[PDB]
RNA sequence: GGAGCGGAGUGAAAUAGUACCUGAAACCGUGUGCCUACAAGCCGUGGGAGCGUUCGUGACUGC
RNA sequence: UCGAGAGGGAAACAGCCCAGAGCAUCGACUAAGGCCCCUAAGCGUACGCUAAGUGGGAAAGGAGCCGACAAUGUAGCGGGGCUCAAGCGUACCGCCGAAGUCGUGUCAUUGCGUGAUGGGUAGGGGAGCGUCGUGUGCCGGGUGAAGCAGCCGCGGAAGCGAGUUGUGGACGGUUCACGAGUGAGAAUGCAGGCAUGAGUAGCGAUACACACGUGAG
């Protein structure tokens, strides 16, 4: 239908097939048939699904120790090199998860660049990003935001 | 002592260029070039003309330049290119007209 | 008349074998 | 010279040192001897057919290789219907080498 | 996402074309016509694969009464004979004695000749 | 192991002659084309020639019982409009027996490319002289059994 | 005559030569192993001798 | 019963007779039907009938016979041939004969090692192969990836090979999930290329010939 012309039925006892329209879906140049479309793929899922999820994969991570907390990143100026070697102390794991509060300028500025390390506040701790670290480090400040 | 050359893009049908070709196979070099030489097909020259060159790639490449202990090792004719143009005729319609070409390659060898 | 099917491989190179040209 | 022994519901022809393919016999390992219930013995004009004597004799082999043959490739098809099974199927069998026959 | 079914289509059509490689004319060339035709030529092994083994019993009892009548007793009779001296033996190998060892075989028939009753026809 | 099947030299050719003074014209076929076929020796193969060469004498004097001598007709047309000819034996078997014991032989045998060449292997003669005696022939009676 | 080609040269690569990355199938050829001119063939399949650069072909025969 | 049913027989012959195919088997016994040759097994044994090739088509009716009689070519036994039955009847003996049954090996559904079970169209349920992409962990690649062409192996199927060779010259494998423009042989389907017809029909309406010249022709 929104293909741009086919308008026009080809032709009639011609001796070929029939057809409606240059642009059906046979035809080279033609129309998709069942083709895709916008749509919006989000689920509902339960508050207390995604939660109970959240408290499973943190649990998880305590159970083999590896929540970790800091009362801070780094001390006074921002330096990628301080996070660098605090995170290099606390483990040499490949994945990483850094949960501060966004008013926290200095560790996230410190700790973005690190390549392996990914930085949450802590209202927006998720399940997909504490499964897919190896370690969880929450700084003093994030760990009772979260918890309380 | 294989020397050989083709021509490429000879504007003569494949079956045509072969009825020629067919003849020339194994035989003298120059016993070759006097059967080309009196053959009543239009084929034959340029056949002949790439049965020079060879004979003259024998000669000057591989200094081979007796050119009478040489026959005809190979000799065969590939399609090629075709054009395809078309042709009026009666009550509207129209008929394809394919115009054929050929590669004509030729093989010389010591005997 | 009309070819009523395409003609085998076979049948098609009998006959040209026979549209060949003579030695001189 | 050579004894005909019966191996898996399919009789044979063997003489010592054969290596002869039976049906699987999967009681028995790689090295294992096993005896084979005789169906007649022929020794030059000596031709012992007497079952009550052929019951005491037992061909003895021994378990050369388990193996499976080549690969057989089966199709069921009925026209016009749309039916088409396709299978395929190995028979696995054992070589055994015949070393006596005892007399 | 568009999926191009070039890599994935090819990969029976291989198949059948090694399949078909040996058939005459058109059969071993065009991937419709060959698989057309290799469905016929699995169709008749699988018959003809189970259909030997009378065919071949039909060969062994060919050889077996043309032996049998070589020594003055007739297959019909030869195997009742053998029956009823318990000598059991395949007539895969009871052909093979005919051909190579006909002493062998000329040795069963006495057997099976004695194993008869003395008149044939009398009611059993 | 497999069944035994005949190569080209286990093949060993005789030469039988069947005299058929006064025997049955369909008994003399039968035991000719057995003969022929290679049927009746161990080394029989259904796709190889193993007979042996049929002579046969007297060829005309096959006794041929009931009223078959002036009903039975031998047809054969030629393909042109109205081109059947039948020939009773009577006729047939008076001036051409050799004709007619060949197509009874012939009949009793495979009509492929090799029961023609089974049936090259069957001489027959009206006489009791067949030019064949330099092949050592030995004489073949018709017997039954037990 | 030209086209085109054979040497030569550039290039890592010239069956990458401006008709040009990869280059399938239909289709068309050359060489080569086997079979094929007394034979009736949904062109296959079972049995099977022979020949040959397990493999290639397949006289003859059953379906 | 076919439809939706393979296999054997009736010469061929969906619906008739025998028999219900998981797969392999160069073992055995049988069913319908057969055992002179084509064609596996009996020119079977014994008694009796048929003279018409009846068997191998038919009526009233007449004294196994007559009645009997259409068109391409024998043609109303499948053919040869058969009464020296290889025909019909009645006994006796034996054998051949299927994918049936038994024997042997192997897989699958189902109930409790064992029992039963596994043809199948419309259709219902289950388990999977392959292609592309995404997240994730682990890996490969100028020491030659993808793609293509073979060779050698592997799987019950769709198919596979972190085997190998050639071509090729920069991108792939795989675990668990996730998404689908995810599988074509047919729609007088659509586009490109190429065959058959075939070196065939045609080359489009009245006349050009000679000498010389140019020219590689």
């Amino acid at each position: 239908g929104e293909v741009r012309g086919g308008g026009k039925k080809p032709y009639r006892g011609t001796g070929r097939a029939r057809q409606g329209s240059t642009r059906a879906p046979q035809f080279a140049g033609g129309g998709v048939v069942h083709g895709p479309v916008p749509r919006d793929y989000s689920q509902r899922t339960p508050k207390k699904m995604k939660a109970a999820a959240l408290r499973g994969a943190l649990s998880d991570r305590a159970r083999h120790s590896r929540i970790h907390v800091v009362t801070g990143v780094v001390e006074g100026e921002i330096s990628t090199k301080a996070a660098k070697t605090l995170f290099g102390k606390i483990s040499e794991r490949k994945n990483l998860l850094l949960v501060v509060e966004r008013s926290d300028e200095a560790a996230w500025l410190s700790a973005r660049n690190l390549p392996q390390v990914h930085i949450l506040e802590p209202g927006q701790l998720n399940t997909y990003d504490v499964l897919v670290s190896d370690d969880v480090v929450f700084t003093k400040a994030a760990f009772e935001s979260f918890v309380s | 002592m294989e020397a050989r050359a083709q021509a490429r893009y000879i504007r003569v049908t494949p079956m045509k260029a072969r009825r020629v070709v067919d003849l020339i196979r194994g035989m003298d070099a120059t016993e070759a070039q006097a059967v080309l030489r009196f053959a009543p097909q239009a084929a034959s020259v340029p056949v002949k003309k790439v049965l020079d060159s060879a004979i003259a790639n024998a000669a000057h490449n591989y200094d081979h330049t007796d050119a009478s202990s040489l026959f005809i090792s190979e000799a065969f004719v590939d399609e090629g290119p075709t054009l395809k143009r078309f042709r009026p005729r009666a009550q509207g319609r129209a008929y394809r007209i394919r115009k054929r070409t050929s590669h004509i390659t030729v093989v010389v060898s010591s005997k | 008349a009309v070819p009523k099917r395409k003609m085998s491989r076979s049948n098609t190179r009998h006959r040209r074998s026979q549209w060949k040209a003579a030695v001189p | 010279m050579y004894a005909i022994v019966r191996s898996g519901g399919r009789q044979h022809k063997v003489a010592v040192g054969d290596i002869v393919e039976v049906d699987k016999i999967s009681t028995a390992k790689v090295g294992d001897t096993v005896e084979l219930s005789t169906l007649l013995v022929v020794d030059g004009d000596a031709v012992t057919s007497d079952p009550w004597v052929l019951a005491g004799i037992k061909v003895q082999a021994e378990v050369v290789d388990h193996h499976k043959g080549a690969k057989i490739d089966i199709l069921r098809y009925k026209n016009k219907t749309g039916y088409r099974r396709r299978q395929g199927h190995r028979q696995q069998y054992t070589a055994i080498k015949v070393t006596a026959i005892p007399t | 996402a568009r999926v191009k079914r070039a890599v994935n289509a090819h990969k029976k059509r291989r198949a059948i074309l090694e399949q078909a490689s040996g058939y005459r004319g058109q059969r071993s060339r065009l991937y419709r016509k060959a698989k057309e035709q290799v469905t016929h030529s699995l169709v008749y092994n699988y018959n003809d694969r189970k259909k030997r083994k009378g065919d071949f019993r039909q060969l062994w009892i060919q050889r077996i009464n043309a032996a049998a009548r070589a020594n003055g007793i007739t297959y019909n009779r030869f195997i009742q004979g053998l029956k009823a001296a318990n000598v059991e033996v395949d007539r895969k190998i009871l052909a093979e004695l005919a051909v190579n060892d006909a002493n062998a075989f000329a040795a069963l028939v006495e057997v099976a000749q004695k194993a008869l009753p003395s008149d044939v026809n009398a009611p059993k | 192991m497999r069944t035994y099947s005949p190569k080209p030299g286990d093949v060993t050719r005789q030469w039988h002659v069947i005299d058929a003074q006064d025997v049955v014209l369909g008994r003399l076929a039968t035991t000719a084309a057995t003969l022929l076929r290679g049927k009746h020796k161990p080394i029989y193969a259904p796709h190889v020639d193993a007979g042996d060469f049929v002579i046969i004498i007297n060829a005309d004097k096959v006794h041929l019982s009931g009223n078959k001598r002036t009903q039975k007709m031998a047809y054969r047309h030629s393909g042109y409009p109205g081109g059947l000819r039948s020939v009773r034996y009577d006729d047939l078997l008076a001036n051409n027996p050799e004709k007619a014991v060949e197509k009874a032989v012939k009949g009793m045998l495979p009509k492929n490319s090799l029961g023609r060449q089974m049936l090259s292997k069957l001489k027959v003669y009206a006489g009791e002289n067949h030019p064949h005696a330099a092949q050592q022939p030995v004489p073949f009676e018709i017997t039954q059994v037990a």
